[PDB]
């Protein structure tokens, strides 16, 4: 929560704890629907894993447009100081 | 073709409501396993919730998925409040039923149903 | 054409105030209730000594079903299925065919006593007084399938209880 | 039975567990007596316990199979466990204090004759001592549950269902996943 | 109705009402269990003339 | 000495009526017969949750009025003294102070229950 | 043998004490419970037989399923029956508790309480009279009278 | 030969409890226009033996959520304190002649509440919790007059000795100078002993069984026989307080027969009140013993302190 | 004809009102009895 690097490493840590994503393909600019091949509900439980990690209620309109871990770490950086 | 909505103007608000309902079920399942003292894992109940959501995944009518969100919130209120019992929650897990014959050959062997 | 229950104002002279204060401090209506209960203590109770004494019944009473016969040995049921057409619970199942002398009789006459609602539409729909709902009510079983009567059980109920069913129909049949 | 009915299906269960068993309930109920005594710390015997609905589906699929006539089936669970960590997993699901201790073979049969002098159903016997401390033999030549189409259920799915009864209220509502599984061999 | 007049008087005093005049246990004052056979009347359409059903 | 024997006897054949109550019949224990009773359906939450006392001010003032019968209780003995008008004045002072306390607890609606 | 005589007389003692101290539970469902109250009424009077209600299942001996068992209450019926200590018995009163009854083909009715609990005495009627219910209770007492618990323990 | 005296005390006052169950059911039946038990024995005289054998051959059912130690200790302490409140009662001679037997009765009344109370807590159930805290609400209501009434009646006795209370009432009954105290003590003992109209702990209609709703047979027997031992002891105690009989030092059986039939009449009076009244709401219980009985009890305490001084009739303490 | 019918003069008059017969003493009599019992006990 202090620097952006810890946030990005923690995002990738939660996404490799997530089991339906194969971590070998998991890059920071990897997409979930067309690259990793996920359902929408997979991305929804990814966002709820992010709320289990970071601890702030993410609305629906700005979590729909979180289609890569880079967008996730950029949105957490927008909602924080860094 | 000019019909009156229930909650959703189109499929975007409808998918928003389906998404919020799946969020609420995903948050609810560990409490449902705990205080009903169900003998299933939390992943197993979450996969049952994913199966019950993917069962209705072919609907393209906003009014029908509005009613599905409505009935899902009703079942969620029956699950948060202890109004269901262990039987009503485990009825989504068809466990006493036999695996029905799937191919043509075993359905031919057991009976007359197509 | 209407009356006001509980619209009494109490009297406020010193006599009635002292009377209610004695009722409050000395518990008069409580002693009234104790007196009425003590009055029932010294009565004869209404307890009939079952199974030696029986509750009173009428000749209209609707109990166990029975298939009746004519006074020659011939059974009365001529397979016309009005009793299962009017049965409000579909307890009666009838299957029939002409028997060996060409007579219209039943091969199956089943009454499910655990669907039966004991309303007696079958005994009032029967044109020949074959099915009746007789006087027996003490026929509790220890297993469920003993309360699924076939034709043989119903004819044995008729042969068992005929000396009473004939008399009850003789007592009531002018009202029917 | 094989010589007087040659077409009989003779079934070998290993050690059946369920709600009404005398296997996991037995392992539970030595928190009453003491500190669950075991021959040679219960680490020289191996068990592979089978679930009861697996055995029941095996019996019914042996009824429906004409190829099960004259066979000899061996119904075992999927995982083999030593007796030590089997009992440790039993006492870990029930959240009881597990403090085992070695009792020798000549003295743990005197405890066996101490409880079979009752005229009722005995709490234990020397035969049960011999059979808790008999290893489940491996017979690969006999067909099993996989040859009747019965998928064998492991202990880590049904042990909570068996052993929720032996818990006290302070840990009565803990879940199936809130325990480390036993070590297989 | 078989009670002694001591118990009868105590019971009347305790209830405050006259109880032998209005007994709740029934005796020979009730109707007979065997009755004469009735002759029930018929309705207004049990006629042989001017009885067209459409009218 | 006799009191200890009598209490030991009462406790003994009150606990020998329990040890022949648990060990004599036949048990069929399963984890639904020992479930909590909530009139047939499963209980919502625990019965160890806070059960809010409505009568709490009366519950506190019972602790201040129960001391009075540790104070008013020597009055059968205090009547046996040789300074008796002083004793009578102090006794009526104690019951009067209890009564003034009860009057004050009435008039501020302290004997009523909350909600 | 002497021991067979002793266990026979002790069977007679425990069967006497269980059939002459039946405590049913305050549990009705439908119209049959009105008639079951009439079996408690001063004419038929269950209490002369030792038959008296206890509201808790822990302190009840028989469950008279008096009325219609629907689907919404069948788990409540099963948990109430489970919370009765052994020996516990079930008397099924009326047609809906026996076999579904007048609501047999309904979407919402359990077709007989014997799909849910083991049933000892089936009392037939819609409703059975309070005298017929008391007949079923006395037949249950006769069923308890011929139990052979300690004899079968002595022989096994 | 004192242990034989303890046994001949406490075994007949278990048989009296047993046949009080039959007397309760039959007097309750004839007051309800029905009969009580008459089938099991000759006119029901063997019904309590069937009930006593039945409850100890039925499965005991210790619950899953129950804190088991207090769950077992509650009926043990119930029947222990029910038996041991009979020992200072003069019959005309008490088992243990205490100089302060009244305070023993009062303190062992105060300890008997914890049987109900720990039974309601230990059996981890919601109705049992309601039945336990309704016992709290009932005990804080009756204890705030149970000691002042019993104080004001002994200001004519001189001590807390129950055996002296026979000598106190040798001329007149002590209900004649103290009938407001008597009619208030009687209701305070109804509310003490959890009998109707003050049931309120084993509430059949509000609760299911209240505190003993989880107690199956065997442990349930030791609350029920405890409650009936409490009511027989409490009517014997009320009889000793207000209806003390003639005592001949050479013929004790005359006094024994006399207080026996008086306490039996008060037991029938308890059964006859339980057969006739609706049940209080358990706050109206508290607004009775605090707002109605307690002011008048303080007034009668002033009067019964001042009146032996007023007439030079202070009783001796010896 | 024969039919279940009321008699020719009809049935008798039927009571249907409240009869709570107002028994007991008055207030002053019961307080006089109570105070007299108090005075006898005190003497
Ligand atoms: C009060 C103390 C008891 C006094 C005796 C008593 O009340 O007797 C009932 C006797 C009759 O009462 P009832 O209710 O009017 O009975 C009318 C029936 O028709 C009378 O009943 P019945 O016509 O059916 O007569 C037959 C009846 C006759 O009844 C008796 O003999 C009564 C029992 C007397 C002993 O005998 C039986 O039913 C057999 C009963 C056997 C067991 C009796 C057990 C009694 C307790 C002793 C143990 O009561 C009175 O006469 C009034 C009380 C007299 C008190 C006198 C002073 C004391
Ligand atoms: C204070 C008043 C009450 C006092 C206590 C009651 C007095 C009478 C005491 C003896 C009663 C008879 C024995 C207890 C009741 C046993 C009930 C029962 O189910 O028994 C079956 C049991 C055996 O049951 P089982 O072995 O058939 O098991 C059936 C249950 N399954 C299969 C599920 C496990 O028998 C006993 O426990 C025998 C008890 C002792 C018998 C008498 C010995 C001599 C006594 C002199
Ligand atoms: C022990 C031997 C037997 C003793 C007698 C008892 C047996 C009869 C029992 C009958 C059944 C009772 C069952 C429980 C009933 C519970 C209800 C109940 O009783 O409520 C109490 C009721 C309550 O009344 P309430 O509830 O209607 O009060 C309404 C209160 N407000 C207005 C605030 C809402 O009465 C009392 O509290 C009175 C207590 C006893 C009074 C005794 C007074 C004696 C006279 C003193 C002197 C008077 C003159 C003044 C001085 C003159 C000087 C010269
Ligand atoms: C000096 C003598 C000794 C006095 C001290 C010893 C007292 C012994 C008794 C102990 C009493 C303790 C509790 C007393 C509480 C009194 C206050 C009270 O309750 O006031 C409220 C009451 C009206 O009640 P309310 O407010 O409507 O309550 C609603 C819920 N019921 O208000 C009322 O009902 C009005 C109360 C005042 C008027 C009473 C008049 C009685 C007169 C009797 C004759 C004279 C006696 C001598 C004393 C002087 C009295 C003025
Ligand atoms: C302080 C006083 C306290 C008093 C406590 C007791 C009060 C009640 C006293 C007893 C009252 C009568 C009891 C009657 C019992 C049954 C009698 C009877 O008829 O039993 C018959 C039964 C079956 O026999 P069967 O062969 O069927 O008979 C066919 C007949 N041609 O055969 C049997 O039942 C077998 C025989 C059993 C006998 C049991 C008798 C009762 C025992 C009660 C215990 C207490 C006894 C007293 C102890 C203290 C005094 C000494
Ligand atoms: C964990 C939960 C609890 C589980 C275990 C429960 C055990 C039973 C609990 C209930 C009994 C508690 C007893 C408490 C002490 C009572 C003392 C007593 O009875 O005193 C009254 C009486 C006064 O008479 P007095 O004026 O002394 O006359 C003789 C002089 N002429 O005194 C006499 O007559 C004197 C006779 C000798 C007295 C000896 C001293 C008292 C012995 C106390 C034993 C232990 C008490 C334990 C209390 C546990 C409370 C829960
Ligand atoms: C423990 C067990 C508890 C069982 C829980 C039962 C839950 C039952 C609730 C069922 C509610 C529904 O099925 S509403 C879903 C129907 N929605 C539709 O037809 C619209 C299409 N929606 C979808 O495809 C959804 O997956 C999304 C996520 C909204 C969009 O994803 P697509 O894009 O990729
Ligand atoms: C104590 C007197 C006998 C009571 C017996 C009650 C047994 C259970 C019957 C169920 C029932 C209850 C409780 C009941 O209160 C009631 O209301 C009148 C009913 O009818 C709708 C019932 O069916
Ligand atoms: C040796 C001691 C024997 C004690 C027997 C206890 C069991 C008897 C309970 C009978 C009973 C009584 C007296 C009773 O008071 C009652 O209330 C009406 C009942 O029904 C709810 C009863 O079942
Ligand atoms: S009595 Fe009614 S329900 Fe029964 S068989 Fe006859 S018609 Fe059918
Ligand atoms: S109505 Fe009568 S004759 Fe006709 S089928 Fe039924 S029983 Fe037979
Ligand atoms: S069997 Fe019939 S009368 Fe009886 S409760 Fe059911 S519906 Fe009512």
């Amino acid at each position: 929560p202090l620097t952006l690097e810890g946030i990005k490493d923690r995002v990738l840590y939660v996404l490799k704890l997530y089991d339906k994503i194969d971590p070998e393909k998991l890059s920071v600019n990897s997409h979930f629907m067309k690259d990793l091949g996920l359902d929408s509900l997979d991305q929804v439980e990814i966002i709820m894993a992010m709320e289990d990690e970071f601890g702030f209620e993410i609305p629906d309109i700005d979590a729909e447009k979180l289609m890569c871990p880079q967008e996730i770490v950029d949105y957490i950086a927008d909602k924080k100081d860094v | 073709t000019s019909v009156k909505p229930i909650f959703s103007r189109d499929m975007n608000e409808a998918k928003r409501r389906v998404r919020e309902l799946y969020r609420a079920w995903y948050r609810e399942v560990p409490n449902t396993v705990h205080l009903f003292q169900l003998d299933i894992s939390v992943k197993q109940g979450r996969d049952k919730v994913r199966e019950m959501f993917k069962k209705n995944a072919h609907v393209t009518d906003p009014r029908v998925v509005d009613l599905l969100v409505i009935k899902g919130k009703m079942e969620l209120e029956e699950t948060i409040n202890v109004w269901k019992q262990r039987t009503h929650v485990m009825r989504f897990f068809h466990e006493t039923e036999a695996p029905r014959p799937k191919d043509f050959l075993s359905k031919f062997y057991v009976g007359h149903d197509p | 054409t209407y009356k006001y229950v509980n619209l009494r104002e109490p009297s406020m002279d010193m006599k009635s105030v002292t009377d209610r204060a004695a009722q409050t401090l000395l518990w008069t209506e409580l002693i009234r209730g104790l007196g009425m209960t003590l009055s029932y203590l010294f009565r004869e109770p209404a307890t009939i000594n079952y199974p030696f004494e029986k509750g009173p019944l009428s000749p209209r009473f609707r109990g166990e079903h029975a298939l009746r016969r004519y006074p020659s040995g011939e059974e009365r049921c001529i397979a016309c299925k009005l009793c299962e057409a009017v049965c409000p619970a579909q307890a009666i199942t009838i299957e029939a065919e002409p028997r060996a002398d060409g007579s219209r009789r039943t091969t199956r006459y089943d009454i499910d006593m655990t669907k039966c609602i004991y309303c007696g539409f079958c005994q009032e729909a029967c044109p020949v007084d074959a099915i009746v709902e007789g006087p027996n009510f003490e026929f509790s079983t220890e297993t469920h399938e003993e309360l699924l009567y076939n034709k043989e059980k119903l004819l044995n109920n008729g042969d068992k209880w005929e000396a009473e069913i004939a008399a009850n129909i003789q007592a009531d049949y002018l009202y029917r | 039975v094989r010589e007087t009915f040659p077409e009989a299906t003779i079934i070998k269960p290993a050690d059946i567990f369920g709600r009404e068993d005398r296997f996991l309930n037995y392992f539970a109920n030595i928190r009453w007596f003491g500190g669950v005594p075991l021959i040679s710390l219960g680490k020289k015997t191996v068990k592979q316990p089978v679930y009861i609905v697996d055995v029941t589906k095996g019996i019914i699929n042996a009824i429906k199979d004409p190829d099960a006539r004259g066979k000899t089936f061996a119904f075992v669970g999927p995982n083999r466990y030593l007796l030590f960590d089997l009992v440790q997993y039993v006492f870990a699901v029930a959240h009881r204090p597990f403090l085992p201790y070695p009792m020798p073979h000549f003295a743990y049969r005197w405890i066996g004759r101490l409880f079979e002098i009752s005229p009722f159903e005995p709490w234990t016997t020397r035969d049960k001592v011999e059979r808790i401390h008999t290893t489940d033999r491996t017979l690969p030549h006999l067909p099993g549950l996989e040859d009747l189409g019965v998928q064998a259920t492991p202990l880590e799915l049904k042990a909570i269902e068996v052993l929720r009864r032996h818990r006290t209220y302070r840990w009565l509502s803990s879940e199936i996943e809130d325990v480390q599984p036993a070590k297989t061999v | 109705a078989s009670a002694t007049r001591l118990i009868q008087g105590l019971r009347n005093w305790a209830s405050g009402r006259d109880l032998q005049a209005k007994l709740q246990l029934r005796y020979q004052e009730i109707s007979k269990r065997t009755q004469p056979p009735p002759k029930l009347p018929v309705g207004p359409s049990h006629r042989l003339s001017n009885n067209y059903y459409c009218a | 000495m006799n009191l200890m024997i009598t209490l030991l006897t009462n406790f003994t054949l009150a606990t020998l009526l329990v040890t022949i109550a648990f060990w004599l019949p036949q048990l069929n224990v399963y984890s639904e017969k020992t479930s909590p009773y909530e009139c047939g359906f499963d209980p919502m939450g625990s019965a160890r949750l806070p059960f809010s006392m409505k009568f709490f001010l009366v519950a506190i003032t019972f602790l201040l009025f129960d001391l009075e019968i540790a104070l008013l209780l020597p009055l059968p003995w205090a009547s046996q003294t040789t300074n008796l008008n002083t004793m009578l004045t102090m006794a009526l002072l104690l019951i009067f102070l209890l009564a003034v306390s009860l009057a004050y607890e009435w008039t501020q609606k302290g004997l009523e229950w909350t909600e | 043998s002497r021991g067979e005589y002793v266990v026979a007389k002790l069977d007679d003692l425990i069967n006497w004490a269980r059939r002459s101290s039946l405590w049913p539970m305050t549990f009705g469902l439908a119209c049959c419970a009105v008639e079951m109250m009439h079996m408690a009424a001063p004419r038929y009077d269950m209490d002369r037989f030792g038959v008296v209600f206890r509201a808790s299942p822990r302190q009840s001996d028989v469950m008279i399923v008096a009325g219609t068992l629907t689907n919404k209450m069948a788990p409540a019926l099963r948990k109430v029956y489970d919370q009765m200590p052994e020996p516990r018995y079930v008397v099924s009163m009326g047609s809906c508790a026996n076999g579904g009854g007048y609501y047999h083909y309904s979407y919402s009715v359990v077709r007989g309480c014997d799909r849910i609990v083991p049933v000892d005495i089936y009392v037939p009627g819609c409703p059975p009279t309070a005298e017929a219910l008391l007949y079923g209770i006395l037949q249950l007492q006769k069923k308890i009278k011929r139990e052979k618990r300690l004899r079968i323990w002595y022989r096994r | 030969m004192f242990m034989i005296n303890v046994l001949t005390l406490i075994i007949p006052i278990l048989l009296a409890v047993a046949f009080l169950t039959l007397v309760e059911r039959k007097v309750l039946g004839y007051m309800q226009f029905r009969k009580g038990p008459n089938v099991v024995g000759p006119y029901g005289l063997l019904q309590p033996i069937a009930d006593a054998i039945k409850l100890f051959i039925k499965e005991p059912l210790r619950p899953a959520t129950s804190s088991i130690s207090m769950f077992i200790l509650a009926p043990i302490l119930a029947l222990t304190l029910a038996l041991t409140m009979w020992i200072p009662l003069p019959m005309p001679y008490p088992l243990i002649n205490m100089n302060l037997g009244v305070l023993f009765m009062l303190a062992m009344s105060s300890l008997a509440v914890y049987s109900i109370l720990w039974s309601g807590w230990a059996s981890n159930s919601k109705y049992a919790l309601i039945g336990a805290l309704r016992a709290v609400a009932q005990t804080i209501s009756y204890e705030v007059t149970l000691a002042i009434i019993l104080l004001s009646v002994l200001l004519m006795n001189g001590s807390f000795t129950l055996s002296t209370l026979i000598i106190t009432q040798e001329q007149v009954w002590l209900i004649f100078p103290a009938w407001p105290l008597a009619m208030m003590w009687f209701i305070s003992t109804l509310a003490e002993t959890n009998r109707a109209p003050f049931d309120l702990t084993e509430g059949e209609s509000e609760l299911v069984s209240g505190f003993n709703v989880e107690y199956a047979a065997g442990p349930f027997a030791l609350f029920f026989m405890a409650e009936y031992a409490n009511i027989i002891m409490m009517n014997i105690f009320t009889t000793t307080l207000f209806l003390g009989a003639f005592h001949n030092p050479y013929m004790p059986e005359l006094y024994t027969i006399n207080f026996t039939i008086k306490s039996l009449l008060l037991s029938i009076t308890f059964l006859w009140i339980r057969a006739s009244y609706p049940r209080f709401r358990y706050d109206q219980l508290m607004h009775l013993l605090w707002k109605n009985f307690l002011p008048l009890t303080l007034a009668l305490c002033m009067w019964h302190v001042s009146l032996p001084i007023l007439l030079s009739s202070i009783p001796p303490q010896t | 004809v024969k039919q279940d019918m009321p008699p020719v003069g009809g049935y008798g008059p039927i009571d249907y009102k409240r009869n709570l017969p107002r028994r007991g003493l008055s207030g002053y009599s019961m307080f006089a009895v109570g105070i007299g019992a108090l005075l006898f006990g005190y003497w």
